[PDB]
RNA sequence: AGAGUUAAACAGUACGUGAAACUGCUUAGAGGUUAAGCCCGAUGAACCUGAAUAUCCGUUAUGGAAAAUUCAUCAUUAAAAUUGUAAUAUUUAAAUAAUAUUAUGAGAAUAGUGUGCAUUUUUUCCAUAUAAGGACAUUGUAAUCUAUUAGCAUAUACCAAA
RNA sequence: AAGUGCUGAUAGAUUUAUAUGAUUACAGUGCGUUAAUUUUUCGGAAUUAUAUAAUGGCAUAAUUAUCAUUGAUUUUUGUGUUUAUUAUAUGCACUUGUAUGAUUAACAAUGCGAAAGAUUCAGGAUACCUUCGGGACCCGUCUUGAAACACGGACCAAGGAGUCUAACAUAUGUGCAAGUUAUUGGGAUAUAAACCUAAUAGCGUAAUUAACUUGACUAAUAAUGGGAUUAGUUUUUUAGCUAU
RNA sequence: AGAUCAAGGUUAUGAUAUAAAUGUCCCAGUGGGCCACUUUUGGUAAGCAGAACUGGCGCUGUGGGAUGAACCAAACGUAAU
RNA sequence: ACCUAUACAUUACCGCUAAAGUAGAUGAUUUAUAUUACUUGUGAUAUAAAUUUUGAAACUUUAGUGAGUAGGAAGGUACAAUGGUAUGCGUAGAAGUGUUUGGCGUAAGCCUGCAUGGAGCUGCCAUUGGUACAGAUCUUGGUGGAUAGUAGCAAAUAAUCGA
C-alpha cells in the first residue's frame, strides 16, 4: 500500500534467538534476562562448549541496518499532532508509533490526517473497532 | 540552570545597570570594584570570520577527490592485470606464443605428411603467408642495400 | 592470534578537554580549521596548548615577559601566551607591546593600556597571522606551583631535598628523629 | 551529595567483590587503628617519608604570645606599588624634588629586607628594623632610612 | 441456584487494584531413555512476518482534451524587501566596523490590468511507436572477480647415463 | 623453468561515491595517404624503408677486475657489422561498448501492492509442544584444587549491605590574581532565599637555626645566574620550485 | 682538565621498531601457590618436601591420548568456504 | 590417498585502536547553448537545465586488529524525588498486572496490540538519594513435595442390645 522506504535492503541479522541468562531453568525466581555470571568457577562465565551464546560486540548489526524494523523504517515515537508535523517531509524515512496514552478521541486525528501526510504507523486500529 | 527568560525593563531600571556595571572604560559603581567581566573570544563569529580576504590566502589544499581505489587484483586470472603493472610481460606471451603457434603448425603438417588432405583454407593460408614472408626478406635483398 | 596487541597501543595524550564551554569550545571549532589546511607547526601548538586543565595551563607574570621582549632585534613580534598574563608591580616602566592571550586580568590590562600597547585576543589574532611570521610564544613554568615538590623521596640519598607534608611549623614537627644529628641519624 | 554514576560504586554492584578485594578481603581494620605503631612495626613507611618524627628537638617554650614574633616582612622590591604606580613616572623627568616617604607603620609592613634591587632614585624610608645588604644599597641610591617611631 | 441493586458483584466484610510459588479444570499434543532440564541446526503442526511501481537500443518521438494566465517575444502599475552603492547619527583623537533612519542603483519579486491575451502558449489527463507497460522479490542459467580444489598436459632446459 | 593449454567446480561479491565533492583515464571501435607480393577470392591477406638511447648477435679497440691465466669471468666502454627485437611517430567526434573508484552482473521464469477482501515467495524454537543428530556434571565460594563423598540453597513476592561528615593529598573542572576571602556579622527588603557591606582575621609574601640575633643574584638589571639538549619566530645568504 | 679556533665523506655490525620519552596518584589488588624436562639437595621414599633457569597452570576456553586445570597441536571478535 | 579444530587465508560484518581527509555555498559544480577574448584552440561572459546541509562532540576514508577472572578507568540503561523544559498525553481510560499480538540493542532495557483496571502519569537537559538482589545456618508473610492423608491418636479391665 504505502511506498516502502528509501532504498529498501536485505535486513540480514548476525544470531537472532534471544539471551537467557545462565542457570534459568531451575529457579522461577529466576528471570528471562542476562546477567554475565561473574563468578569463579562457572560452567558458560569461561565461555565454555555448550551453552547460551555469550554476547559480546560480535553479534549486532551492520551500522546502516542498524534499529531498522522490517519495514525499512527506523522507529519513532509520536504523541499529538504537532510532532506529527515533525514528520513532514522525511516522511519517506521514517515512521511512528501512537503512543499508548493516546485516547480514540486523539487517535482519529492521527489515522485521518497524517494518512494525508504519506507517513506509515506500526499500529493504526488500536481500538479501531469501530465504535468508542 | 536554563538562559532566557522573556524579560522586560522599565527607563528608570534601565539606566542603572550602566551604574551596576560601568563600560568597558571604567570600573562600575554600586559595587566596590565590581569590574564589568571579560571575554575569552572576542569577535565570536565564525561565517564572517570566513569571509574572509585574510586567511584564504595561505590555505593549501582542497583535496576533494578521494582517492582510495583499493582494491587488490590477482596476477595470473587477470591477464589484463599482467602489462599494466609490469610491461615486458606481453614480450614474453607474444614471444613464446607464435613459437607455440607454429609448433601448432608443425603437428599439423605431420597428419599432412600422414593422409594430406587440407592445406585447403584452414591452414593451406597458414602456410603460404612464407611466400608473403619472402618478399619481406626480398627488400633484405633489394632495400637493405642501402648501406 | 600473534601475540603482540601489547600495550600501549594506546595514545594517551587528549583529544578534547573535558569542559564544556561556549567560549573555549569556539577557539576549537576555529583553530582545527587553521591547523588542516596550513600544515604549520606554529598552529599545532596553540592547538595542543587549548587542551590543558587550569593548573599546567601555566599562570605567567609580567616581568617574564618583558626580558623576553627584550630579548632584541624584535620589536614587531606579536606575543602569544596560552595561559594568564596577569598584572606585577615591580616591573616600574612598561613598554610598548601587542599580546594574543586567553585571559587578561583587570589589573593587567590597566597597565597595558596605559603602556599603551593594546591587547587582542585570539580571534582577534586570528584575522592578523595565521602564519606567525613576527610572533612570540611564551610558556611559563611547571615547577612553578608550591604545591609541585612532593617528589620523590628516598631520602638516604642527598638528592633527597624534597618537602614532606608537614603538620604546621615550629617545633616538635618532623625534626628531631631522622633530620638533624642527635635523634638517631642524619638523613 | 554527589553525581553519582561517577561515584565509583554504582558501577560495581554487580561483580561480586564490590571493590575491596577476593581472598584477603576488607576487614574492619588490618592497620593497627590509625598510627600504630610508629616505632614498632609501620616502621619503614614513616622513615621514609616522614623523618624527624617522634622526639625532641629542644626549647620547651612555655607559653608563646605569637606576639612578639609578628614582625610582618616586606620587601625593597616591590616599594613602588606601595607608593602611587604613576607617581614614579614623573620622578624619571629627572626631577631632584625627592626622595620621598615612604612609611611602612601605616601600611601594614615592618622590617624592610633587602632582596629588592632598587631603581636609582632616592627615598626616606620609615620602618620599624633595618637589613643590612638593604641598607647599603639604599645609601649608594641617594636616599636613607630612618627609624619609624 | 433464579430475581435483582448498581457505571461496575470480572467491587458482596481477604468487600479497589488480585500477581509470584502451588496448581483444581478443559482443549491441544506426546511418550520404556540424557533421571528432569537445556544448548546446535533443522523439524511438521499452528498462528504470524515482510512483500512492489513511469523502460531496451529514452526521466524518447508523436497525436487527444480540459481548464487558464505574475509565464510569451507579453506590457504597465502596486508593493514591500534583499543585495550592492552614497549620506547622516551612536566612535575609545580620526578611519573602519556596526545599528538606526535617507536616497540612488540593478535585477529579481509578488498583488492587479492588458497582442493572441489559450494563434503555433501554460498547467492537469488521453494516444500510438523501438526492448516495450513490467520496472519488484525468490529462483535456473550465462559469463566476471579474489580466494580454491581436482583433472590433462605444448615445447624446453640440466647433469650423467651411452 | 615458460599461459604449455585448458577443461570441469565449489561457496562468497562491499559500495544512500555528496542522501557535505573526477563517474574520469587507460585501452578497444567506425570515419580522412600508399604500393604490390600473397592467399580467399565474400572479406581478409601480406610490404618495407618512417625515427631512435637502440637492447641483444658478431667483430675489433679499450680498460676495471678476477678462482685462474691456453684462459675465462667480466668492468668501463668505444666502434663497426649484419641480425633479431620492442616501444615512441593514432588526432576527430562516436559507441549497450574493456579495465576504475573493497571490478556480480544483460537474460529468462515465477506474481496483478487486486474497492474492502486477499492468494504468492522466502524467512520466523518469538517462549512451548512434536521428530533426529552431536554437546552436556548443578548453582554461589574460600583454595594449588570443587561436578564435589566440602560447607549455604524448599519454593516466591516486598525489605537488605559501599553511606555520613571530618579535615588533608592528588588529579581535575569553574572565577580570579600578589592577591584572595562575606558566609561571625548588620543594613537595605518580599523570606529560612538573595542583596549589599566594615574593620579584622585566615592563608599565601620570606627562610630559618634548639634560640637571641640575622634575613635571601657584585647593579638604575637578570629567569635551575653559565653550559649543551631544543620546537617556534626572527635573520645571513645559497640554490630551488610555483606564481613570476 | 677546561673554554675556542683550524682540517674532515657518504658515520662506522647485523635485524627491527607492533612507536619511542618521562613526572605525579604511591593508584585498586597481591604478598599460601602448583608442574613437567634437564640441573638438584633432604630422605630408602612417595601424587611428599627444598630449590636455581626457563616455559605453562591459577586467569584459559581449547581441537587430540575415551577419560583428565598443566600432556601435544593452538593461545578463543560474529559469520560461509 | 585421505581425516578432522574457535588455529592459518580470502571475501563481507561488528565494536575497538591507529592514521588521514572535509567547512570562502550573497558558493561550488557539471550538463548544454548563445556568444565572444578568439590562441590554431584554450578561456572568460550570458541563457537554459540539474546536483549540491552535520550534536565539525559531525561526516568520509584507510589499514590493522579482538580470550580473561582479582582489580582500575570508558561511554550505555532501570528504579527515584528536586528546579528548568516539550501550545506533553489523561474517565473518548492515566500507574502497575498478565500475554500462543508485532518489533527494535551487541546487551541492560523500551516501544507496541489486546484483556483487566479507576485517577493520575512519563520523554529530552541541568542536578542528585535510604537507587536495580538468586545468594547472607539472611529477617517477615503465604506455600510445596513426604501427606494433604501417610506418621500415628495402643497405659488406667469393657461396654451392651431396646425406647
Amino acid at each position: 500500500m504505502t511506498i516502502r522506504p528509501a532504498y529498501r535492503p536485505k535486513i540480514v541479522k548476525k544470531r537472532t534467538k534471544h539471551f537467557i541468562r545462565h542457570q534459568s531453568d531451575r529457579y522461577a525466581k529466576l528471570s528471562h534476562k542476562w546477567r554475565k555470571p561473574k563468578g569463579i568457577d562457572n560452567r558458560v562465565r569461561r565461555r565454555f562448549k555448550g551453552q547460551y551464546l555469550m554476547p559480546n560486540i560480535g553479534y549486532g548489526s551492520n551500522k546502516r541496518t542498524r534499529h531498522m524494523l522490517p519495514t525499512g523504517f527506523k522507529k519513532f515515537l509520536v504523541h499529538n499532532v504537532r510532532e506529527l508535523e515533525v514528520l513532514l517531509m522525511q516522511n519517506r524515512v521514517y515512521c511512528g508509533e501512537i503512543a499508548h496514552g493516546v485516547s480514540s478521541k486523539k487517535r482519529k486525528e492521527i489515522v485521518e490526517r497524517a494518512k494525508q501526510l504519506s507517513v506509515r504507523l506500526t499500529n493504526p486500529n488500536g481500538r479501531l473497532r469501530s465504535q468508542e | 540552570g536554563h538562559v532566557g527568560r522573556f524579560v522586560i525593563w522599565t527607563e528608570s531600571a534601565f539606566a542603572r545597570l550602566n551604574d551596576l556595571f560601568g563600560t568597558w572604560k571604567k570600573p562600575s559603581t554600586l559595587k566596590k570594584g565590581y569590574n564589568l567581566p571579560q571575554p575569552k573570544m572576542a569577535n565570536t563569529d565564525l561565517s564572517r570570520l570566513l569571509k574572509s580576504e585574510e586567511i584564504r590566502k595561505v590555505l593549501r589544499d582542497p583535496r576533494k577527490r578521494v582517492f582510495r581505489s583499493v582494491r587488490r587484483l590477482n596476477p595470473l586470472t587477470n591477464v589484463r592485470q599482467l602489462i599494466k603493472l609490469n610491461p615486458y610481460a606481453e614480450v614474453l606471451k607474444r614471444r613464446a606464443a607464435l613459437a607455440a603457434e607454429k609448433r601448432t603448425v608443425a603437428k599439423v603438417l605431420a597428419k599432412a605428411k600422414k593422409q594430406n588432405v587440407e592445406l585447403a583454407k584452414s591452414h593451406f593460408a597458414n602456410v603460404a603467408t612464407k611466400a608473403a614472408a619472402n618478399r619481406a626478406k626480398l627488400l633484405a635483398a633489394r632495400k637493405k642495400k642501402v648501406a | 592470534g600473534i601475540d603482540i596487541n601489547h600495550k600501549y597501543d594506546r595514545k594517551v595524550r587528549r583529544t578534547e578537554p573535558k569542559s564544556q564551554d561556549v567560549y573555549l569550545r569556539l577557539l576549537v571549532k576555529l583553530y582545527r580549521f587553521l591547523q588542516r589546511r596550513t600544515n604549520k607547526k606554529f598552529n599545532r601548538i596553540i592547538l595542543k596548548r587549548l587542551f590543558m586543565s587550569k593548573i599546567n595551563r601555566p599562570p605567567l607574570s609580567l616581568q617574564r615577559i618583558a626580558r623576553f621582549f627584550k630579548a632584541a632585534n624584535q620589536p614587531e613580534s606579536t606575543i602569544v601566551v596560552v595561559g594568564t598574563v596577569t598584572d606585577d608591580a615591580r616591573l616600574l616602566v612598561v613598554p610598548k607591546l601587542t599580546v594574543c592571550a586567553l585571559h587578561v586580568t583587570q589589573t593587567a590590562r590597566e597597565r597595558i593600556l596605559k603602556a599603551g600597547g593594546e591587547v587582542l585576543t585570539f580571534d582577534q589574532l586570528a584575522l592578523r597571522s595565521p602564519t606567525g611570521k613576527n610572533t612570540l610564544l611564551l610558556q611559563g613554568r611547571r615547577t612553578a606551583r608550591t604545591a609541585c615538590k612532593h617528589f620523590g623521596k628516598a631520602p638516604g640519598v642527598p638528592h633527597s631535598h624534597t618537602r614532606p607534608y608537614v603538620r604546621s611549623k615550629g617545633r616538635k614537627f618532623e625534626r628531631a628523629r631522622g633530620r638533624r644529628s642527635s635523634c638517631g641519624y642524619k638523613k | 551529595m554527589s553525581n553519582i554514576k561517577r561515584k565509583k560504586t554504582r558501577k560495581l554492584r554487580g561483580h561480586v567483590s564490590h571493590g575491596h578485594g577476593r581472598i584477603g578481603k576488607h576487614r574492619k581494620h588490618p592497620g593497627g587503628r590509625g598510627n600504630a605503631g610508629g616505632m614498632h612495626h609501620h616502621r619503614i613507611n614513616f622513615d621514609k617519608y616522614h623523618p624527624g618524627y617522634f622526639g625532641k628537638v629542644g626549647m620547651r617554650n612555655f607559653h608563646l604570645r605569637r606576639q612578639h614574633k609578628f614582625r610582618p616582612e616586606i620587601n625593597l622590591d616591590k616599594l613602588w606599588s606601595l607608593v602611587g604606580a604613576e607617581k614614579f613616572a614623573e620622578l624619571e623627568k629627572e626631577k631632584s624634588t625627592k626622595a620621598p616617604v615612604i612609611d611602612l607603620v601605616k601600611f601594614g609592613y615592618y622590617k624592610l629586607l633587602g632582596r629588592g634591587h632598587l631603581p636609582a632614585r632616592p627615598v626616606i624610608v620609615k620602618a620599624k628594623y633595618f637589613s643590612k645588604k638593604a641598607e647599603d644599597k639604599i645609601k649608594k641610591a641617594g636616599g636613607v632610612c630612618l627609624l619609624s617611631a
